[PDB]
């Protein structure tokens, strides 16, 4: 995982 | 027909003082593109008695878009149709899964509020299960939020770090899109909150914010490094933004980017990133004149200055605990 | 210490008739391999008036899916853990939606189910979101299992339908994990229900399922066909078991696999899926004797063979109510 | 999406 996903 | 009668579900924190809580309570959703300041002003409404924020769930955007991939697909609509599972059933099922992160991951409070960035691009969804809700979307020059992406290697999907270019068409893309649906809400749900603003003018600005969520003014806004130090505002030290919020309002991000864009993007900026010019960030200027900082802030800045050395023994002693981490996860492997 | 109070919410009808739900609910949890008599089990209770369950709802397995994802990758367990997501908040957030999915997609009824097959792969972390709920797994022939998959070409993810030798070594590591889970609950919580048997011996399975669920015995478990005819049943169009559960019980599926699997997998099919003999399914038989039919299911056989011309249009005008559909997605593009 | 996911 990413620190984030759009 | 059949009714669905969900009476009020509650909290206790001690002294036994009930926080009921459903579907139609005022939350605060604040979003955003990462690294548009939405860490500072979720924090800043942290440090408000009556209003708790506390860090980002991730389960929340990550429910949010698993959900668009369902309805988004014509065939898994028709089978969750032909199922029984309506719009009106999804939406109770969305809904009680948001509240229940919302309500559990910290402490009681008058208001609730969550920071996860990309939920507003789901604003008006939200809207639609929580009808009493506001929303705060963080608004910051592209090239300032670019630039922070970049230097700082913060991980989005679908974000090329080596090429400012494309990370600018995807900060407009998202900033396009998060925008609309601000307005589609409107301005009785939601407020755009621009960040270079709230750094020149806090004081303002909070009274701006508390206003629209109708909180009354408390000068514990302009106070929220103390509150973090005592423990009265959580924190994820996995984080980003936990090094730069722990400081006071200060003005040293505003025009860090300045001189860092490669001159083939500073030449095209206004083609690249569309959106500057319509959220009032002139895309010829480097930097745009953001304002004149209040006293307030000044004075911050100057007393971080000469606490450099403090400053960064805190900012060094977090990335330790980052460290201690990472190893409880080559461990756990 | 925070305290955190769900008063029942509840449904509510024609003549006001009140049915509160909560995580403590006594609910019913169906599953087991797709192909495995699921559907079958579901509508034989559903025929009960005291029980409902209704359609696949495919949303509730694939959050479960979802939320395995997160608590298994150790650096996101991490980051959720320093966010405040912790096991209680995630589980009670969890158990929200899928009590909401459960009680809202279908009419209300004293005993509310669900069946998605999957689900029993986490049916001990769904004992622990809902600690009173009991589980039916369904057991068949892994041979009549992935028979069925491939003749009717049903698509499960990592199923590959050109190979029978390769679905059944996925159904064979399937059904170890359910069988396993089932039996960590143990027989207080969970039922191993075969196919064959249910099918050879209704009356008497019937019996022992509804005794094992706490609920009376009643004769419309035996006329579910009669129950579909007059809308007491919630069916979807679009799943593939439709066409064979709108018929009385019967004797028709229990061995059409025999003489389709490739040689040279019955020669080794005790290596193949070990779990035939550990379920009792002789795997060098072809088929094993699964016991002798009793007359009420034989006579059930015999009067659908009579009225095939009846049961053939009612396939037909569900193949065709099928293709209404595929046009109005063809539609959506 | 697959009629089922594991
Ligand atoms: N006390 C503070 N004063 C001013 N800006 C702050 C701040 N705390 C955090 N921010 C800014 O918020 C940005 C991160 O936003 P988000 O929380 O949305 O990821 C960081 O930008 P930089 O990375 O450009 O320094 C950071 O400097
Ligand atoms: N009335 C009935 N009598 C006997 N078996 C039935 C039945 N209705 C459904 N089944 C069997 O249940 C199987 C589907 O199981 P599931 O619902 O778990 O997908 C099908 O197997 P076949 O595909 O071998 O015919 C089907 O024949
Ligand atoms: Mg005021
Ligand atoms: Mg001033
Ligand atoms: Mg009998
Ligand atoms: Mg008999």
């Amino acid at each position: 995982f990413d620190e984030y996903e759009e | 027909n059949f009714t669905y009668v969900s009476p009020d579900r509650y909290v206790l924190g001690p002294d036994s003082r009930r926080y009921p809580y459903n579907n139609d309570m005022p939350l605060i959703f604040i979003g955003g593109m990462p690294r548009s300041g939405t860490t500072l002003v979720r924090v800043l409404l942290d440090a408000h008695p009556d209003v708790r924020c506390g860090e980002e769930t991730r389960v929340i955007p990550r429910l949010l878009s698993l959900k668009q991939q369902w309805v988004k697909n014509p065939t898994e609509m028709h089978r969750l149709l032909e199922g029984g599972i309506t719009d009106e059933v999804l939406d109770a099922a969305m809904s009680a899964f948001i509240l229940e992160v919302i309500v559990r991951h910290g402490k009681p409070a008058p208001r609730l509020c969550n920071k996860d960035p990309f939920t507003l691009r789901a604003a008006v969804y939200l809207h639609r299960l929580f009808p009493r809700a506001k929303f705060l979307l963080m608004i910051r020059d592209g090239r300032a939020v670019v630039h922070s992406i970049i230097t700082r290697k913060v991980t989005i999907t679908g974000y090329d770090l080596s090429d400012y270019r494309q990370c600018l068409k995807r900060w407009n893309a998202a900033m396009t899109s998060m925008y609309a649906q601000c307005q589609q809400l409107g301005p009785g749900l939601c407020l755009p909150v621009y960040y270079e603003q709230l750094v020149l003018h806090p004081r303002a600005w909070m009274q701006r914010i508390l206003a629209f969520l109708e909180v009354p003014w408390n000068d514990s806004v302009l106070h929220h490094e103390q509150l973090i130090n005592q423990s009265g505002i959580a924190l994820s030290k996995l984080e980003r933004s936990t090094d730069q919020v722990i400081k006071p309002i200060n003005l040293g991000a505003l025009s860090k980017w300045v001189g860092h864009i490669p001159e083939d993007v500073v030449r095209d900026m206004a083609k690249v990133a569309p959106m500057l010019a319509q959220l009032g960030y002139d895309p010829a200027a480097n930097p745009p004149d953001y304002g004149q900082p209040d006293n307030f802030v000044l004075n911050n800045t100057l007393e971080i200055k000469k606490k450099m050395e403090e400053w960064q023994a805190r900012e060094r002693e977090l990335e330790e605990h980052r460290e201690l981490i990472k190893q409880s996860i080559a461990k756990k492997k």
